[PDB]
């Protein structure tokens, strides 16, 4: 069987408007490992995103850490979107800094 | 305390676009410390905690020699599977192994692992005894009667009671210093709004290692068992890592609220309040 | 060290 991907997305600090931090989109309980992950500023696609090594849990289940530099606003929307062949669609998962 | 060798492989087929790409990640206690990857022109065995620069270039040229001779058999159990499976030649396949031992104190075998999954569910796995394999599905008591008879369970219990233990203690040797890091959470509650006369508590722990942890809420000293939400620990991206764990309460209550925060980096476990600025 | 792995 195929495992559907969990999605967290959240900062490294507490953010704080105009302040530089990192932002993560953490990929998890996925099979195959085959996955595409991108991360999305305002609607759109961020260049420069960097991925961790990909590592497996004790229960065969893969998962991976994606994550971008960026400097939050009061205003800018950021989202991680992952297509993985377990689902029919790209699933996004939007920040929520009170998450 | 107990201390573990674990390496977590992984063979992926690709029909059609290139060899099976091969992988070989090795923990002590749970931490990455050696990465094997076959996706390059000269794949070499790498250090992935600078402790182990320690080890000289044989132990380099030596780990990679086996892990390419490793690579090499499992391209061929791919397509043994295929066979087993009656699969056809066309898709992606993978195999996983657990492999390792986890020794207490006294250096002794504490458990020893050898675990197989195939397209991401068990296929066999050596049992407790050390003596005998737990087979799946059809395909695995294939394997298990060829294992059966070559003794594989006995070679198996050599290496998880020899090889690996001692390599475990050299490891440590190189590592031990910075294997005992702890970092103990910081923690603070935020408050957020709700409808009506509803208040959100959000009780965060952030920048701790190792990930264990148990964040709980208490309501006058009393500890509330349903409706706490929470995250699954993730994370940071430094080497440490977050969770939160959040309670609806009554607007004007948030006084009666504590967050407790247990963590083996603490003195003692943290005790926490919102702080209205 | 890892061990060497037998053909399935």
């Amino acid at each position: 069987i195929q495992k559907t991907p969990q999605i967290q997305v959240y900062s490294r600090h507490p953010p704080e408007n105009g302040k530089p931090n990192i932002l993560n989109c953490y990929v998890t309980q996925f099979h195959p490992p085959h996955i595409e992950i991108q991360m999305l500023k305002n609607g759109k696609k961020i260049p420069k995103v960097e991925m961790s090594d990909m590592s497996f849990s004790k229960d065969w289940s893969f998962y991976i850490l994606a994550h971008t530099e960026f400097t939050p606003t009061e205003t800018d929307t950021y989202a991680c979107r992952v297509k993985h062949d377990s689902m029919a669609e790209p699933k996004t998962v939007y920040w929520d800094r009170d998450m | 305390g107990p201390h573990s060798l674990r390496y977590f492989v992984t063979a992926v087929s690709r029909p059609g676009l290139g060899e099976p790409r091969y992988m070989e990640v090795g923990y002590v206690d749970d931490t990455e410390f050696v990465r094997f990857d076959s996706d390059a022109e000269n794949p070499r065995y790498e250090p992935r905690a600078r402790w182990m620069e320690q080890e000289g270039p044989e132990y380099w040229e030596r780990e990679t020699q086996k892990a390419k001779g490793n690579e090499q058999s499992f391209r061929v159990d791919l397509r043994t599977l295929l066979g087993y499976y009656n699969q056809s030649k066309g898709g992606s396949h993978t195999i996983q192994v657990i492999s390792g031992c986890e020794v207490g104190s006294d250096g002794r075998l504490l458990r020893g692992y050898q675990q197989y999954a195939y397209d991401g569910c068990d296929y066999i796995a050596l049992n407790e005894d050390l003596k005998t394999w737990t087979a799946a599905d059809m395909a695995a008591l294939i394997t298990k009667h060829k294992w059966e008879q070559a003794g594989e369970a006995e070679r198996l219990r050599a290496y998880l009671e020899g090889t690996c233990v001692e390599w475990l203690r050299r490891y440590l040797k190189n590592g031990n210093a910075t294997l005992l890091r702890t970092d103990s959470p910081k923690a603070h509650v935020t408050h957020h709004s709700r409808p009506e006369d509803k208040v959100t508590l959000r009780c965060w722990a952030l920048g701790f290692y190792p990930a264990d942890i148990t964040l709980t809420w208490q309501l006058n000293g009393e500890e509330l068992i349903q409706d706490m939400e929470l995250v699954e620990t993730r994370p940071a991206g430094d080497g440490t890592f977050q969770k939160w764990a959040s309670v609806v309460v009554p607007l004007g209550k948030e006084q009666y609220y504590t967050c407790h925060v247990y963590h083996q980096g603490l003195p003692e476990p943290l005790t926490l309040r919102w702080e209205p600025p | 060290s890892i061990i060497g792995f037998e053909k399935l």
